[PDB]
């Protein structure tokens, strides 16, 4: 059993057998140390890995401890580790536990708001929209009468998109003129009228006179993906659907916390905050939380210097697990 | 940033009016055995039909006894400058003179002694606790305002005001005073 | 080892008393909460001089004398004096700077403090527009916006941001997390390396910013697209962080008292502050320098009724800085004598005003040798305040502490030395 | 391990991170509020003798709070 | 070179006027210029080069040092103290204070020394009063 | 008109104009339904004179929306229409000075 | 300092070769790297001093001389010839031509003297080969 190392990437490996651990995906909850049933994993602390810089990997994999069981790849809500056996990963092997989750958009309700893309907090959704050209939402007919124009500039001044152009010039005795041309870019007027209103000779002639379908797409990254929940709340449709991995409580002691930001900047999936006063000289809750979008990870708990967040698992969602040392294993992680 | 209106406002947060403090330092007070009784500057001052606020704060300690360990005061309560309290009207444009009705209730109760406050009509400085009403006068007159809120306790502010005799409010405003010390009846109240 | 609490620190106008004093024996060995600078003015230096005894200048040599040969010779040169600048005070106490005021009342003197260098300016400034302030409990308690406007506080008082803005308040329970903090300084200094927002401007155009800002305020249009480097929409943007306050303390120090525009800088600030309680609840501190340039002004003040360049020369008060002020005596060469006290303007004036120390008599009431000292002609050593001896000091918010004596010392404190001082005077005078 | 690491040298003795620490401000009210300790307390850092001095590096629990607040980089979180 | 000069306060400047204005750690905390690494580079110096400081005012001969609180494109910064006020503007406007902050000065290389304390102050030349 | 001060050969004429307010150049009404607004931006995005803002934001727990506010500035609207037909919940209803200057 | 190298053609160098590569108006001509009076600077040399250039190829000493024609910033231009040839990059890519101009070079004072023609040229240690 050796090991390789790709800058904060660990790879262990056995001849077949490979678990590979990409640290970029690593939230720090510690869940994989918990459940090895031979403790081959060190976590690095969880507010130190997330605050600050640091040169190590957030965890460290014994070879001589690890025995590629698949445990810590099972469990892991973040994809950060991944056992493969004969180059197959254990998610696609019936006979290893797996988590039941998922996250899927319904394409036909969506209407492409992006209010699920900007709301997630891993940044794993990617939603397209094609907007139609600006020409095709407006209709009219423009023209200026370049021998009736004097080159005043006042159209060219006042368009509100700069659709009109002066070929302005020093005249010469050559040309005696202040300008040799004026155009108009009809893909960017807005036939708004203002040019044709502004003319003090009256040589622009301006007249206005069913709408194409805004198409798009979907897409949710299943690795980013945590099954936070925040897409399918956030949805004014109720396009988006989630189901989570674990079921639990969060418990804050309000007196304790001392505000120091660590369990909010550690949380991957948003679920604590610091509420603003709405008018001046009231209270409000030091560390607000909404488990509707909490995977009960265990990170928040983990990063409190004075423990004033504790995580209760209840339920870690899965078929009935056969193997009695895998059971065991689930079953400490509830508390 | 704000100021209370009236005695039955409270500031935010503390949810405590203006006259419960009131009649708990007048209780205080007398429960100390203080040479003096409490001191009271009221809210609402300056403003165009105050009267009624003034006659109300005046009420809030009666049912008080004094008991003073030193010295012979018979008084729970010592109102200052009642001139800046004695307004009627709405505005300023239809300000009048309420020193009649003030007067009349300083003749017939026994639990209060008072000072006038008087217009002397010349380019002076303000300078107050009353914090809010300053920062209002320096709305109204434009002239230079300081400030200093004082951490759990008190504020306060400073801006220069000139009482020309010529001008309307600052002429009913000496006419006051002049009311207070002439229609209330005994000189051992003022 | 013995542990002195409850120490008040005689160094910035933080004026710091939670400093805790190591004593071994008569010396303060070291300190705790006390910051780098703090502490350095606690303890002693190796190799540092603390003069022991007054001294003389003969030719370029000194002679060691007794404080009645040095306080008689100090004596008839202010007595004999038409125009005697009496200057400093600031990291003295107020009983001392009370003896001045009546000892520069005596010798028909002009009597200034540091604030002549320093928020002399924000003092013009408050004399013709205002002084709308706070004292720190309320910024500590309730502030959610904080601005250090051209002040460098981790560097120049170095437990101000501490004290004020990471401490947990009874309405901003989580300190640093409930305030907005807003830097303006032409440099990414240390402070506003701790900044949400950093408004790095053009240097000397912190008016043509503020003119900007008021006009924004009041619902005009900004005149030009960029004002002091920062574009239109983000001047637009940092007047609506302050419209949104709920307490707003406006925090300023010397990078608008000393660049261009001086007291009008200070003028504009305060004017956009006094506006600004229209929309939310704003008030300003200046970032007073020394721990005691408060209360010289302050007394001062009461005495006489102006704060600092007070000319007591016609007996009644007169007071105008640009013709009274110490720059303006040794500048224009009109001061024949120079008393320092508590001060180095040997180090901290520029150089104009040098040449005129050079050629008239210097007596310098200070206890280290300091450039002062290489330009005076008598040196007389007093009794550190806060170290070696007690007396009021004013905090940058006007609250008074009592500085506290920690240990003892054989010299005279500075009240002692003016005392005999002004006797002195009086009888020269007579 | 990683462990809390005091550069006196670069200190300023501000005492941002004193006061930051929600360590510190549990153990003491006056550190809570901005104050540097009077009453006596056990803590993880003061200043003292003008700049960080680390008195119960065992109370840390590498959260990284004190090293956002020090702009001169004097307290660090490292392998010890 | 034309430069801008501002000058103030750093923590080991204040640590060492409260130290001892006549040890070595006061020329090594206020006899300095700050300056970009850039504006060092254009120069042709390293730090602990000295540089001639040339105003209308005056002229001082200062330690070069890289600024760690980075200066805008063309400003320098030297502590307050005896060497940056042999340069700065004193005249106050009608108002006592000189003009400390943001000073047109020329920098030039220089194998000149710095001067200590009691050797800058001969300068100005006191002459005995008594 | 200004073709003098261009055509000057020795630059002595001054010729200035004070141009109508855009908002006198254009009539019409328009109105946000904010509680029918699902804050998608397209009609921010497509407006051509950017007189529509939203005020976005990421959602937090005590905050669980993507904006809090839109706003049509109706000085910059030039009544082009765009909006309202983007507009993907029907939101938005929108429906159709003489030159001074100096001469020296 | 590391400045780019550029070469090629002067009307004194021009002038140089066809009046004789052996007379001392070639060394004149062609012994001699232009700068920018700010580059100059930098050094701490004037017109006349002499200058060391290093490469990765080769060494040579010529005269530093100001730059008439100015130069970019961190550029220095010696005329071509045998001087030149002595730092650029041989190297043709395949393509027989080397690379004449705009080659990476250290470039530092000296007291060394340029050398003449033939002496230049005994760096290369001709062997007679009849
Ligand atoms: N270390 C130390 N601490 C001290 C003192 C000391 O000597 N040393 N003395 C004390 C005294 S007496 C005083 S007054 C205080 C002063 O403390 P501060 O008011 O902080 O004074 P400075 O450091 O002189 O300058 C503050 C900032 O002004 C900036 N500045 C320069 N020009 C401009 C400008 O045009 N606009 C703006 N916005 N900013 C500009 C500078 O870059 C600088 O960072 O420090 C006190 N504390
Ligand atoms: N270039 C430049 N120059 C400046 C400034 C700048 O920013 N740039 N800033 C200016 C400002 S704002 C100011 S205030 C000045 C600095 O103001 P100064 O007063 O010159 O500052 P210090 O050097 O701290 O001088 C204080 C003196 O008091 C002495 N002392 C301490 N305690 C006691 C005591 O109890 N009794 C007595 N008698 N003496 C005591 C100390 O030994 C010390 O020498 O510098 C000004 N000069
Ligand atoms: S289980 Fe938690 S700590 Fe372990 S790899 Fe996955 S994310 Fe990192
Ligand atoms: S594979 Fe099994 S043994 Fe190896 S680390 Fe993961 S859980 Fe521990
Ligand atoms: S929030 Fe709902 S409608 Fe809007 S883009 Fe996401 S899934 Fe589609
Ligand atoms: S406004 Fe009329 S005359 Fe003036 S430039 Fe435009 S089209 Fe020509
Ligand atoms: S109609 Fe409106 S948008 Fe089109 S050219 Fe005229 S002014 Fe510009
Ligand atoms: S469940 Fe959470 S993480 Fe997954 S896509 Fe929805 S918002 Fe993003
Ligand atoms: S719970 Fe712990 S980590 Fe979260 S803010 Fe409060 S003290 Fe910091
Ligand atoms: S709040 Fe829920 S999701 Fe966020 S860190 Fe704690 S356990 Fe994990
Ligand atoms: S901040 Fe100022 S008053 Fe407080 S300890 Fe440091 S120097 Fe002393
Ligand atoms: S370590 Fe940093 S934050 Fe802590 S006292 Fe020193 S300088 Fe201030
Ligand atoms: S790392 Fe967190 S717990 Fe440790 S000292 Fe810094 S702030 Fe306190
Ligand atoms: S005189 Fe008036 S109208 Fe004639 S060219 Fe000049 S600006 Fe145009
Ligand atoms: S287009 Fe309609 S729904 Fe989308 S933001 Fe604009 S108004 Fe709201
Ligand atoms: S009408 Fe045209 S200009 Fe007015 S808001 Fe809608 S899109 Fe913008
Ligand atoms: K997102
Ligand atoms: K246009
Ligand atoms: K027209
Ligand atoms: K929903
Ligand atoms: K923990
Ligand atoms: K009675
Ligand atoms: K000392
Ligand atoms: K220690
Ligand atoms: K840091
Ligand atoms: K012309
Ligand atoms: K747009
Ligand atoms: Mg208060
Ligand atoms: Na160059
Ligand atoms: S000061
Ligand atoms: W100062
Ligand atoms: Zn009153």
């Amino acid at each position: 059993t050796t090991e390789v190392i790709e800058g904060k990437n660990i790879t262990v490996e056995r001849t077949n057998r490979r678990l590979i651990f990409q640290d970029c995906l690593c939230a720090v909850c510690g869940l994989c140390g918990e459940i090895c049933p031979v403790s081959a994993i060190e976590v690095n602390p969880t507010g130190a890995m997330v605050r600050t810089e640091q040169e190590k990997s957030k965890i460290a994999i014994d070879e001589n401890k690890c025995v590629l069981c698949g445990m810590c790849s099972s469990i892991c809500p973040f994809q950060a580790l991944d056992l493969q056996i004969d180059g197959t990963s254990i998610k696609e092997l019936a006979e290893y536990p797996k988590i039941i989750k998922s996250a899927e958009i319904d394409d036909e309700t969506c209407i492409q708001c992006k209010a699920c893309e900007t709301a997630c907090p891993q940044d794993a959704i990617t939603i397209t929209r094609e907007l139609p050209e600006r020409k095709d939402l407006v209709t009219g007919e423009i023209e200026i009468d370049k021998d009736t124009c004097i080159y005043c500039g006042m159209c060219e001044e006042m368009c509100p998109v700069d659709a009109i152009e002066i070929d302005h010039q020093t005249p010469s005795s050559a040309s005696p003129v202040v300008a040799t041309d004026i155009r108009v870019d009809e893909d960017k007027c807005v036939h708004c009228g203002i040019c044709k209103r502004i003319c003090p000779v009256d040589a622009i002639m301006q007249v206005c006179r069913k709408t194409p379908e805004v198409t798009g797409t979907s897409y949710i990254d299943p690795e980013l993906c945590v099954n936070c929940g925040w897409c399918q709340e956030i949805c004014p449709v109720d396009a988006a659907t989630v189901t989570k991995p674990f079921e639990g409580e969060l418990i804050i002691d309000q007196d304790t916390c001392q505000a120091c930001e660590t369990c909010v900047m550690v949380c991957p999936c948003n679920v604590l905050s610091f509420p603003k006063p709405e008018k001046p000289g009231e209270k409000t809750t030091k560390l607000h939380k909404d488990e509707r979008f909490c995977i009960y990870c265990g990170a928040c708990e983990r990063s409190c210097p004075v423990t004033a967040i504790t995580v209760k698992r209840n339920r870690i969602n899965t078929t009935p697990i056969r193997s009695k040392a895998w059971k065991n294993a689930f079953d400490s992680l509830l508390k | 940033g704000g100021n209370v209106h009236g005695i039955y406002d409270p500031a935010p947060y503390f949810d405590i009016t203006p006259a419960e403090i009131i009649k708990g330092l007048a209780e205080v007070n007398e429960k100390l055995q203080l040479p003096h009784s409490i001191h009271l500057h009221c809210n609402d001052l300056g403003h165009p039909g105050n009267y009624e606020t003034t006659l109300a704060s005046f009420d809030v300690p009666k049912n008080i006894k004094p008991n003073p360990a030193t010295g012979s005061r018979d008084t729970v309560l010592y109102a200052t400058h009642v001139q800046f309290h004695s307004y009627g009207g709405t505005t300023w444009r239809d300000f009048v003179s309420e020193a009649p009705k003030i007067a009349d209730y300083v003749n017939k109760n026994d639990h209060i002694v008072i000072d006038v406050g008087q217009i002397t009509l010349d380019e002076t400085t303000t300078m107050t606790a009353d914090g809010p009403m300053e920062y209002d006068l320096h709305s109204l007159n434009g002239l230079k305002w300081a400030n200093c809120d004082v951490e759990l306790e008190t504020g306060s502010g400073v801006v220069p005001f000139i009482y020309s005799a010529r001008a309307p409010v600052p002429a009913v405003q000496w006419a006051i005073g002049m009311e207070l010390f002439l229609l209330i009846d005994n000189p051992e109240k003022v | 080892m013995e542990y002195v609490k409850n120490v008040v620190c005689p160094f910035c106008g933080t004026l710091c008393d939670d400093i805790i004093c190591k004593v071994e024996g008569n010396e303060i060995v070291g300190t705790i909460n006390a910051c780098r600078i703090g502490h350095s003015k606690f303890v002693h230096a190796e190799g540092a001089m603390r003069y022991k005894k007054p001294l003389i200048r003969k030719n370029g040599e000194f002679v060691e004398v007794s404080y009645d040969e040095a306080i008689d010779k100090a004596a008839k040169i202010l007595a004999e004096s038409k125009r005697p600048l009496m200057y400093g005070w600031s990291c003295t106490e107020c009983e001392a700077q009370a003896v001045g005021v009546e000892l520069a009342e005596e010798a028909g003197a002009v009597i200034d403090n540091t604030a002549s260098v320093c928020h002399g300016p924000s003092v013009l400034a408050l004399q013709d527009v205002g002084y709308p302030i706070c004292t720190f409990g309320e910024v500590k308690n309730r502030a959610d916006v904080v601005v250090y406007w051209g002040c460098n506080p981790m560097h120049a008082h170095p437990r101000h941001m501490s004290r004020n803005v990471f401490a947990r308040g009874f309405f901003r329970e989580r300190g640093r997390s409930d305030r907005t903090l807003i830097v303006v300084d032409p440099r990414k200094t240390d402070s506003a390396k701790l900044a949400d927002i950093h408004l790095q401007l053009d240097f000397d155009r912190d008016y043509e910013l503020l003119d900007a800002m008021r006009a924004c305020l009041l619902g005009h249009e900004i005149l030009y697209d960029e004002v002091a480097g920062v574009p239109r929409e983000q001047i637009e943007e940092a007047v609506e962080v302050l419209k949104n306050a709920q307490f707003g303390i406006l925090f300023f120090g010397m990078g608008i008292t000393h660049s261009r525009g001086k007291h009008r800088n200070i003028d504009t600030a305060i004017m956009m502050v006094q506006d600004l309680n229209d929309y939310a609840k704003w008030t300003l501190i200046p970032m007073r320098g020394h721990y005691n340039v408060t209360g010289f002004n302050q007394v001062c003040t009461w005495e006489s009724g102006y704060p600092y360049c007070v000319d007591f020369s016609g007996g009644e008060p007169r007071y105008n800085p640009g013709e009274t002020g110490a720059n303006d005596l040794l500048q224009n060469r009109e001061a024949d004598a120079m008393m320092v006290i508590a001060s180095d303007p040997g180090a901290h004036f520029p150089q104009r005003a040098l040449e005129r120390m050079a050629e008239i008599p210097v007596i310098a009431i200070e206890p280290h040798r300091t450039p002062t000292t290489e330009m005076a002609d008598i040196i007389i050593p007093p009794a550190i305040v806060g170290m070696e001896a007690e007396g009021t000091a004013y905090r940058m918010e006007g609250v008074p502490i009592r500085m506290k004596k920690v240990v003892d010392s054989d010299l005279l404190s500075d009240r002692e030395i003016l005392e005999r001082l002004l006797e002195k005077v009086r009888e020269y005078k007579a | 391990a990683i462990g809390l690491k005091a550069y006196p040298e670069l200190c300023h003795g501000c005492g941002n991170c004193v006061i930051a620490c929600p360590v510190n401000a549990l153990r003491s009210p006056e550190v809570a509020g901005g104050k540097g300790p009077t009453d006596d307390v056990e803590i993880i850092m003061i200043v003292e003798d003008g700049v960080v001095n680390i008195k119960n590096p065992d109370l840390c629990g590498k959260c990284g709070t004190c090293v956002e607040s020090c702009p001169v980089d004097a307290i660090r979180l490292e392998e010890l | 070179m034309r430069v801008i000069l501002n000058t103030g306060r750093t923590i080991w400047q204040g640590q060492a006027i409260e130290s001892g204005k006549d040890l070595k750690m006061y020329v090594d905390a206020a006899a300095i210029i700050q300056m970009n690494p850039e504006m060092m580079k254009q120069l042709g110096i390293a730090e602990g080069d000295n540089v001639k400081v040339i105003s209308e005012y005056g002229d001082v001969v200062v330690k070069a040092v890289e600024a760690k609180e980075p200066l805008p494109e063309g400003m320098v910064y030297i502590p307050m103290g005896p060497w940056a006020n042999r340069v700065i503007r004193p005249y106050t406007d009608s108002t006592a204070t000189p003009s400390f902050k943001n000073i047109p000065v020329e920098i030039i290389p220089t194998d000149e020394e710095v001067l200590d304390m009691p050797t800058l102050m001969k300068v100005y030349g006191k002459v005995g009063q008594i």
